[PDB]
RNA sequence: GUUUUCAUUAAUCAGGAACGUAAACUAUU
RNA sequence: ACGAUAGUUACCUGGUUGAUUCUGCUAGUCAUAUGCUUGUCUCAAAUACCCAAUCCCGACACGGGGAGGUAGUGACAAUAAAUACUGAUACAGGGCUCUUUCGGGUCUUGUAAUUGGAAUGAGUACAAUUUAAAUCCCUUAACGAGGAACAAUUGGAGGGCAAGUCUGGUGCCAGCAGCCGCGGUAAUUCCAGCUCCAAUAGCGUAUAUUGCUCGUAGUU
């Protein structure tokens, strides 16, 4: 259908996707934990299913950075969505935090091996960052914007 | 209901053009070429085969080679040279194929023509593979990576999911006896060959 | 209108707004299904 | 036909292979027999030039046609163990 | 209402409103399948 | 808009074509009501 | 057709019959 | 109708039993 | 108390038929066969190497073990994701859209243009390490990108073409189509790489599909 079309065609173009199955994956995955919080939804307020799941719940994705600080309602978890888990990538990360001039020169970079998450770098463009991961995003230093070596093409002119 | 569909679908494999057999109750011995370019060790296979076979030394092995291999049923080797008309002259005439591709330096336009050549003129039952000069190899993950992407070219040249057998080094001049004695595994039990039209009207 | 990006209304986020008609009221309730329950197990969403 | 998905076939004779008109469906229906049952039922090449592979007598694979001649079933999937689509397109050569 | 403001999601079981709000871009149609509901056009779903 | 007057002259081809196997196909289901 | 009809069983008067499946059904549903 | 008696005797039909020239316009309401 | 002293204080109108306007004109299979394609990483449905670890048997520390562990294949699945990133200048004036179409809507878009930067992993690979000995992994010096390549595929829809060919007929039209044309194959440089849609290391096809009454066993 062309709404689907449209709205796939939105999302990796918004966030630069490679094809439609990355779309698909996180919209697998959005759907489980939205079909969660609604089978936590029955029941009723003050089940100790409810509490205490919910909270695990609304903790793991607090933690992992989707949903937001302020908000932490089961109804707001079920208002979640993709556009939400595309953000917590961590290609649009990168050019978020302005190491890379655009999402594909950020997906260049995540698999050239110039950025690291911590302390290792990483080769993943959809490695999904957490929050307090998320400051941690900088420049090997194994890589010419990092130190070190001054590169290939450089060294092929320099010589 | 599955079962029957597989059932129906094997059964329609199995069909074939009823053609003619014309083979004797006393066969003559199935031909066995050594199609190969230049250089590849296909007389060193024929010493190397009719040592395992018949356990004689050919110092200088030419012309067809005759050699029991069962109560029931022969083979003979001949070893086609360089020249393309013995391998044109050949390809009508073979009856097992014993193709060999050169390990390292990959596929060659001499098995590439034979390969098309016997395919043209007429598709015999059983053709294999053989891959020599494995030993000139350094990086055991290169050996791998050139068996795969040969075998999968082979594939692709003759039919999908064929032998192909790899013969690594050369010790007392001959080859491995255990490498040679699987080859001859596949190669001694044996089918009754596939009937084409021109070699069961004409006589040769 | 704004939100629409070809074909692909942007407006609709839950809380779903749900328009009911005639037809569908009466066949819901004659397929014994309630109501908000079965909107919202099919949009795994909060409707209105 | 039968149970199966694809039949066997022999081709007896190309008919209309005199037919003046390049793509005309006569030109590229084949007269086959099933190797199974027996019978002989026609089958549409998908291509005028494509026709030209399609030798008599040779072991012919054949499909349903699902979509000049309305009516006629079956088209020709594969001629003697090689895909017919990959004649055309000279991937391979053909066994005979 | 759905052509002046196009927020909602029609719920309707007949072909003939159906047909009527299949022409309008960007309108998710919900009707009843004797099981459940099942939503036609919405891509989040 | 030849362009355009092309494809809507396809469309409703197709529509003619549609038209024509719902209404035989109705006229076999009511001819076999009516004998 | 009728809205308020329930969707067990036939409804003839004012008599509702339930087959034998109908009332194992409920039970395996319940299970 | 009675200013009449036994108080479940009953309801339904597998099996079975008695009676035997035509067609042609059509818990209440 | 003023108000129908026979509630007839009722019934006296049950709604033919037509015109116009607005709506309406399939998708999955842990399901089999088969076709095309396949560079990287983990992973696994299906005549290789050694007792090195754990274990066992003996005159016995050494000798001997078909349990065990190591490796190889693999698009049946499943996992991650390469085939490029970013500028400047020059030139053109159109690009796009639709309900309503010889009509309306919107304002920066291109180009087989000219140049410049960097980044580099596939692969090649000295070693060291791993290990029974090897491999893989982790470390790792040195090379390793300009398209005519380090060469993305599978399907579907559509346009354009001759001193060519075929068919129909109240001239020049129409249809099917067209690797086939005068020459020419070391000749040609042409739509120079036609346009659009879908999935994309996957994708398609086929088939299956999803006469009446009484009366007993029995029943209420
Ligand atoms: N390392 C190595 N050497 C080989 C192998 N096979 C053959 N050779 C050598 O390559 C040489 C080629 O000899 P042949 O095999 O007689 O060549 P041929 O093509 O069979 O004979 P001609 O057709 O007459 O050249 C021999 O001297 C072999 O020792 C192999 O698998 N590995
Ligand atoms: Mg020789």
């Amino acid at each position: 259908e062309a709404a689907r079309l449209d709205s796939e065609l939105k999302l990796v173009g918004e966030y630069g996707l490679r094809n439609k199955r990355e779309v698909w994956r996180v919209l697998l995955t959005l759907s489980k934990i939205r079909r969660a919080a609604r089978i936590l939804l029955t029941l009723d307020e003050k089940d100790p299913k409810r509490l205490f799941e919910g909270n695990a719940l609304i903790r793991r994705l607090v933690r992992i950075g989707v949903l937001d600080e302020s908000r932490m309602k089961l109804d707001y978890v079920l208002a979640l969505k993709a556009e939400d888990f595309l953000e917590r990538r961590l290609q649009t990360l990168v050019y978020k935090l302005g190491l890379a001039k655009s999402i594909h020169h950020a997906r260049v970079l995540i698999r050239q091996r110039h950025i690291r998450v911590g302390k290792q770098i990483v080769n993943v463009p959809s490695f999904m960052v957490r929050l307090d991961s998320q400051k941690h995003i900088d420049f090997a230093l194994t890589s010419p914007f990092g130190g070190g070596r001054p590169g290939r093409v450089r060294r092929k002119k320099a010589k | 209901a599955r079962q029957a569909a597989r059932s129906h679908d094997i059964k329609e494999k199995r069909l074939h053009v009823p053609l003619v057999d014309r083979l004797p109750d006393e066969p003559p011995p199935r031909l066995v070429v050594i199609v190969g370019p230049p250089g590849v060790g296909k007389t060193t296979l024929l010493k190397s085969l009719v040592r395992r076979y018949t356990k004689e030394t050919m110092s200088d092995p030419v012309g067809p080679i005759t050699v029991v291999t069962s109560k029931k049923q022969r083979l003979t080797f001949i070893e086609c040279p360089n020249e393309l008309e013995a391998m044109i002259d050949m390809a009508k005439v073979a009856d097992i194929v014993l193709l060999m591709i050169d390990g390292n330096y990959g596929f060659e336009m001499e098995t590439m023509e034979f390969l098309n050549i016997l395919a043209n003129t007429g598709m015999p039952g059983n053709v294999f593979g053989i891959l020599t000069h494995l030993d000139l190899f350094k990086k055991p993950s290169a050996l791998k990576d050139a068996k795969k992407r040969l075998k999968h070219r082979l594939w692709t040249e003759l039919y999908q999911g064929a032998h192909l057998f790899y013969l690594s080094g050369v010790l007392n001049g001959r080859y491995p006896d255990r490498e040679i004695h699987n080859l001859s595994r596949f190669l001694s039990v044996m089918k009754n060959p596939r009937p084409l039209v021109w070699r069961n009207t004409h006589p040769y | 209108p704004s939100s629409m990006f070809f074909e692909h209304n942007e407006a609709l986020v839950p809380p779903y707004n749900v328009l009911v008609d005639t037809n569908f009221l009466s066949r819901t309730v004659g397929a014994k299904l309630p109501l908000l329950e079965s909107a919202m197990d099919c949009l795994y969403a909060s409707v209105n | 036909f039968g149970g199966s998905s694809h039949a066997k076939g022999i081709v007896l004779e190309k008919v209309g292979v005199e037919a003046k008109q390049p793509n005309s469906a006569i030109r590229k229906c084949v007269r086959v027999q099933l190797i199974k049952n027996g019978k002989k039922v026609t089958a549409f090449v998908p291509n005028d030039g494509c026709l030209n592979f399609v030798d008599e007598n040779d072991e012919v694979l054949l499909a349903g046609f699902g979509r000049d001649i309305p009516g006629v079933r079956f088209k020709v999937v594969k001629v003697s163990g090689v895909g017919l689509l990959a004649l055309w397109k000279e991937k391979k050569e053909k066994p005979r | 209402r759905v052509q002046k403001h196009r927020i909602y999601i029609v719920a309707t079981n007949d072909r003939d409103l159906k047909r009527r709000i299949r022409k309008i871009p960007g309108v998710p149609i919900m009707s009843v399948q004797k099981g459940k509901y099942a939503i036609e056009r919405l891509p989040g779903a | 808009r030849e362009k355009l007057k092309k494809e809507l002259a396809e469309i409703e081809e197709r529509r003619r074509e549609k038209q024509k196997k719902e209404k035989k196909e109705f006229w076999e289901r009511e001819g076999k009501k009516r004998k | 057709r009728p809205v308020d009809l329930p969707a067990v069983g036939r409804m003839r008067g004012a008599e509702l019959r339930i087959s034998a499946k109908e009332a194992a059904a409920i039970a395996r549903e319940v299970r």
